[PDB]
RNA sequence: AAACUUUCAACAACGGAUCUCUUGGUUCUCGCAUCGAUGAAGAACGCAGCGAAAUGCGAUACGUAAUAUGAAUUGCAGAUAUUCGUGAAUCAUCGAAUCUUUGAACGCACAUUGCGCCCUCUGGUAUUCCGGAGGGCAUGCCUGUUUGAGCGUCGU
RNA sequence: UAACGAGAUUCCCACUGUCCCUAUCUACUAUCUAGCGAAACCACAGCCAAGGGAACGGGCUUGGCAGAAUCAGCGGGGAAAG
RNA sequence: UGCUGUAAAGCUGGGUCGAACGGCCUCUAGUGCAGAUCUUGGUGGUAGUAGCAAAUAUUCAAAUGAGAACUUUGAAGACUGAAGUGGGGAAAGGUUCCAUGUCAACAGCAGUUGGACAUGGGUUAGUCGAUCCUAAGAGAUGGGGAAGCUCCGUUUCAACGUGCUUGAUUUUUCAGGCCAACCAUCGAAAGGGAAUCCGGUUAAAAUUCCGGAACUUGGAUAUGGAUUCUUCACGGCAACGUAACUGAAUGUGGAGACGUCGGCGUGAGCCCUGGGAGGAGUUAUCUUUUCUUCUUAACAGCUUAUCACCCUGGAAUUGGUUUAUCCGGAGAUGGGGUCUUAUGGCUGGAAGAGCGCGGUAAUUUUGCCGCGUCCGGUGCGCUUACGACGGUCCUUGAAAAUCCACAGGAAGGAAUAGUUUUCAUGCCAAGUCGUACUCAUAACCGCAGCAGGUCUCCAAGGUUAACAGCCUCUAGUUGAUAGAAUAAUGUAGAUAAGGGAAGUCGGCAAAAUAGAUCCGUAACUUCGGGAUAAGGAUUGGCUCUAAGGAUCGGUAACGAUCAACUUAGAACUGGUACGGACAAGGGGAAUCUGACUGUCUAAUUAAAACAUAGCAUUG
RNA sequence: AAUAGGGUGAAGCCAGAGGAAACUCUGGUGGAGGCUCGUAGCGGUUCUGACGUGCAAAUCGAUCGUCGAAUUUGGGUAUAGG
RNA sequence: GCGAGAGACCGAUAGCGAACAAGUACAGUGAUGGAAAGAUGAAAAGAACUUUGAAAAGAGAGUGAAAAAGUACGUGAAAUUG
């Protein structure tokens, strides 16, 4: 079975250093350089994965265009779905809580 | 004779802080407008470990008064304390476990830990897991508080002093047994070189007072004077007594 | 396995050029030449070592510029250019 | 080592350029004392130090 | 009796003593006062028609100018090099210059020939991007200039 | 004190050239040759017995004796060398 | 050659030689050697002596040459045996690389050979590194010490921006506004990090050259498209889709960015294998035969997924479900969709290349031509990458540069007009240093071409549990002074009648045991162990038998087709052999001692010594 | 950055059996451990083997301890002579 | 340091370490350590040419006052050797 080199200068089995072996056209197994696997962008309140979103090495996202990068919805690239609508229902609820405790305060105020 | 291990500890070359991993230094927020005068709600983001540490650290998310920026802070856990709970600190906070409370504002009897010895100073009494500082009693026209430490000592402290509801988290560590020297080998690897430990008899005259003879053995009293320099204190420091403890204290 | 063998782990300098007297005596983690002292303003010398004197003072290299200063003294630091005769 | 610094090679390329013989043409001059180059040097025998 | 060994003599070896010398050393005396930010001493790397050293020199590189002098240099080669002469050779003399990369070493850095910024000129259709040439940007302190700060403080 | 131990020790079974008691075989040496070619050490040297003697001599005194040049071995002596 | 003197010494004949030297009276001293394990240099005996014995091994012929055990070529015999004697690198060396010449010295024999000697040649990058970032750490600066060299401080008791944005104005001046918490600098050729592949080419360089095909960053800028009279786009219930599709200050989030182990799944490379078409080999006899070629890069487009998510619906006769037991009224099963593109498929790249055959041009530089390059299968295989999971800790397993996104709503924008280079195409540019070669039983360090030491990647067939041992293919070597003999004594290795530790301080050394299946296994015990305790039986070859699966097709309990190596049993058979080489525990009864795993006297001590968990005391 | 191939078989989980109950028993599955046999690796017990003017100023042969962690190791970095 | 003149000084193992391409060659990670080594002849006239040899060299010849001066070069002791 034929057997291969390291590309380059560096010797050891490092991170940045992995090698997968293919066939060339001409016949000959050669190593060749690996570049790092890319993670998922995630939400920033739940940390899942988003949906939607191309899975790139962070100097990539500066290549590809924008609707690879985002979803169309508020907070689309940076928050999920879900946690999208759990902020928009929490907002909602609170803000008519204060008007309940606003105008029962008020009341409070009156009756005595 | 040499220099001593005791002696050689206080250059810090070797007996420095395994630092790498460590989460952040644990202390209240600087007292501000908000808690001198009111309080002020944050919200608990994350309870984590803090290598170094047996208590876990509350990430406590806080609204900056003055310009428009989130402040994070690095709190102890107390046990109960949750991701998503909101926090209260203030002289007005609620008596509720994980709130940051004066002294005078907790009644006798409450628990309370990382409290402050001198106002403002964020925190130096019972912070360690498992546990908390008592308040005994109040001295309301000297402003001043009256404590139990885990030690057992009582002290007097400032009523504008602060303290966190509850009991640290992670109680209970000591009670099972390592069992082995690889896992104290791991407890020490991110604390600092202090282990293992070479009995001073087993060495020789040069290394240590207690060295050398025909057999190992102290030679002379282990009891050392409070006025002795270094390189002669090693053994019992000015012990007021030695033996094994029988009866009350 | 002290001599022969440990011999053989040799392979990291402790000493590479300095700059300022070109000897490999520029120590790596030190940042500082064991022989002149490098990057300190003073070159290095003590009184007990004549001989390192000897071998780095005024002399040893070219002094290109003090080698015509006693020349130039002789004709009391002249300014100016040499005249044609009659 | 093939990865080297500019420093480097410029001082070996240097010390190429010392270790030749002597050009015969100057033990032909008048009143001439060197009859060969004193100080070679091979690779293996006595080292560069760098 | 040979061989062998031993002693002497002759010649030849081995080796470098002896003798003779000496552009060196060593000591004494006499006289003089002249290093450096106008960048020293020292370091590195280069430079010749044919050179590795030593010696000299710095991309104007075994040297440029100038003054003096008056026919060489020389191991070989060779003038578009020279002889009753602005003329061979000359660290003879020396007052004008050149003086790489450095070094107290000065834009920042330096185990890198790594990285800025400012001005003038200039190339690529360019105030911004990329390139070239020249000139700049260290610290402590003094005098002065200018622009400022303080309910320290005067007056209105 | 279970478990563990290149730790110290006694006995048993198995096992055997450890022994009775030695023999035989192979490779590489040694050996001989061509080429190559060190070192330790060296007052001078080198056969014994007795004597006396710094009380254990290669030399001295009295005897025994005594014939070139040598090779492989050897470990009595050189109160061998370090 | 002699003479004189008791002597220290003086004189003279002969030879050699080439430039200075002596007697006498005095002066002066670094003034006389056999020794000092004296100093430096030189030279013997020893002595042609010790010795030139590890790493399986060489042989025939030709060529060259004065000369050949040692050079070259051919033939052969061998070995390393993919955990290499193969192919590359990091550190270190520094020209050792290559060609030509060449043998005085060196290569402990030799030498026509060489890492030797001499003369030349040789290292090509926007994409590989350095360069940049920060790590432990190092360290300037207002400063505080110190007689001072300097020490201390770096979140450093300091008036610390060589700030930035626009509206433009040219006037190179302005007008504002926004902030300044933090940020000197150095610190990795294995951490982080913009971007390149294949084919060919040299005596010696190549991811660097040539040919072809791309990519990234920075900039400029034109066309096309898209958007706007509802000003800053539409579609989908939704997850979300798309060629585009304003967005200042400021704020927030993601990536960079992360231990280790376990089995499972998928891919790729390798291994194995059927048919077919070329080529080689064998042919006494046979073998639809033994061997060999049949390949496909970066990049572009379309498509492809476990997990995750959305819609519908509403569950006990609880169901779904992994090798591993988790999941569901906080919405399961069922039905239908969305998304990441890791990886695979098809096409372009691309047959034009490479490969295998066949025919030619000819001392020729270098070619020129034709044909084929195809279709399948397999898996507890080996390695490696990825994935979904599960375990584990008083252990929870970097930082920064850098890039993107969101929130916000400043500002500017249409009516016959501005965008926006996050949509397509087109234009320009990418500096500096390194790059040869060795990486080791001869290029590094051990004084040397030293049996020592010195970090790492790739990894074929058979046997097997096995990357062990043993044999083999590709590749590479055949190096290590040689010849003749085979005493003693050695060194390394064997066997031995009968006895069986009588030897010896002592079973030291050796022997004996050994794989796998089945059987059987005591005291004691911290209940975990002890345990392979002890102690037995079996094992080859051949011919059979049985069991254990997958995919399709409607009592299918069935047929059809395919397919892997495990297990169990029986007959027969042999000089009773058979884990047939290899590989591979001796066991038991007790005492002293340290609990255990672990650690140290490099170069005479590995232990009962040190450590340890547990326990106690002290501040 | 590195670390064959086996043995043993901890929690957790599935099924069955017994029992009035409390609970217990059997077969699987699973893959724990400073566990174990044993390569690479790391170490260095014994022959008191070789060598002992060596291959070597510490090596060579066999035998041996350990081999998933208190494991082995490159590079960077810190500690400097009472 | 720069410029001079001298000596009852030393005479190449002496005198400075160095009379010479000496702080050189070389050693050590480093601070540092640190040699040996002068003389053909007036002049290279440094041996043309022939011959034996693969060559190095030899033998003749030649130059020179001398080769009993041949770049192993003034003289050329002793140990040691033919
Ligand atoms: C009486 N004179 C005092 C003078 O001694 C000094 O006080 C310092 C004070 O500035 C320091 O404190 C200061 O510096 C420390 C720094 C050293 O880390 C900072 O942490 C702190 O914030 C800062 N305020 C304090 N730690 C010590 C006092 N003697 O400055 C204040 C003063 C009043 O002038
Ligand atoms: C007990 N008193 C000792 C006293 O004996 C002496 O110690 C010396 C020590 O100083 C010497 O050491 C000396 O010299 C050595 C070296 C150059 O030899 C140096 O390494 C060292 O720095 C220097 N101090 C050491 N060689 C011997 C001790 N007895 O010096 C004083 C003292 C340390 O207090
Ligand atoms: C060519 N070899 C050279 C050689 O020149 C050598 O020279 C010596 C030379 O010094 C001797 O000459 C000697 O002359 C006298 C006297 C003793 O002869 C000495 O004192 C002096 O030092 C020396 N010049 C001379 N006789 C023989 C050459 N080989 O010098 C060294 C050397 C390397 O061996
Ligand atoms: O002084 C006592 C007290 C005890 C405790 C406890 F021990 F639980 F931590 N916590 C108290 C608290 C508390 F800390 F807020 F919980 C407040 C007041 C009294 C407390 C008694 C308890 C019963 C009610 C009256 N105070
Ligand atoms: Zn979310
Ligand atoms: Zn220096």
């Amino acid at each position: 079975a034929q057997r291969v080199t390291y590309r380059r200068r560096n010797p050891y089995n490092t991170r940045s250093n992995k090698i997968k072996v293919v066939k060339t056209p001409g016949g000959k197994l050669v190593a060749q350089h690996v570049k790092k696997a890319a993670s998922r962008v995630k939400c920033g309140d739940c940390g899942s994965a988003l949906a939607g979103i191309s899975t790139l090495r962070p100097r990539q996202y500066a290549q590809v265009s924008k609707t690879h990068k985002t979803v169309q919805r508020a907070y689309g690239g940076s928050r999920c779905a879900n946690c999208v609508k759990e902020r928009i229902v929490r907002a909602f609820l609170i803000e008519e809580q204060k008007i309940v405790k606003r105008v029962l305060k008020e009341q409070q105020d009156k009756e005595k | 004779g040499r220099v001593i291990r005791n002696q050689r500890k206080g250059a810090g070359s070797i007996f420095t802080s395994h630092t790498r991993l460590r989460k952040g230094a644990a202390k209240l927020r600087t007292l501000d407008y908000a808690e001198r005068h009111g309080y002020i709600r944050g919200v608990v983001k994350q309870i984590i470990h803090d290598p170094g540490r047996g208590a876990p650290l509350a990430k406590v998310a806080f609204r900056d008064p003055y310009k428009y920026k989130l402040r994070e802070e690095t709190f102890i856990a107390n046990e109960g304390v949750y991701t998503g709970q909101f926090i209260y600190a203030g002289k007005k906070a609620s008596l509720n476990v994980g709130n940051i409370l004066p002294l005078g504002a907790c009644p006798e009897g409450t628990i309370v830990s990382n409290v402050e010895e001198k106002v403002g100073d964020r925190g130096a009494l019972g912070r360690t897991s498992g546990n908390y500082v008592i308040i005994i009693g109040h001295n309301p026209d000297e402003n001043k508080t009256r404590v139990k430490l885990p030690s057992g000592a009582k002290k007097i402290i400032s009523s504008d002093a602060r303290g966190v509801i509850g009991v640290v988290a992670g109680g209970g560590r000591i009670d099972k047994p390592l069992l082995k020297a690889g896992r104290a080998f791991h407890k020490y690897k991110v604390k600092r070189n202090s282990w293992p430990k070479t009995r001073g008899v087993a060495m020789n005259p040069v290394d240590h007072p207690h060295g050398g003879g025909n057999h190992q053995h102290i030679g002379k009293a282990s009891t050392i004077s409070r006025g002795a320099v270094s390189g002669q204190k090693a053994g019992l420091i000015a012990a007021r007594r030695t033996g094994l403890l029988r009866g009350t204290q | 396995g002290k001599g022969t063998p440990s011999l053989g782990k040799r392979h990291n300098k402790s000493h590479t050029l300095c700059n300022r007297c070109g000897r490999r005596s520029f120590h790596v983690q030190k940042k500082t030449c064991s022989s002149c002292g490098y990057p300190a303003a003073k070159m290095r010398s003590h009184n007990w070592a004549l001989k390192a004197k000897r071998r780095r003072t005024t002399g040893t290299g070219r002094m290109a510029y003090l080698k015509h200063v006693t020349r130039r003294f002789k004709n009391g630091f002249q300014t100016g250019v040499a005249k044609a005769q009659t | 080592p093939s990865q080297k610094s500019f420093r480097t090679k410029q001082k070996l390329a240097k010390a190429q350029k010392q270790n030749r013989p002597l050009p015969q043409w100057i033990r032909l001059r008048t009143d001439n004392k060197i009859r060969y180059n004193a100080k070679r040097r091979h690779w293996r025998r006595t080292k560069l130090g760098i």
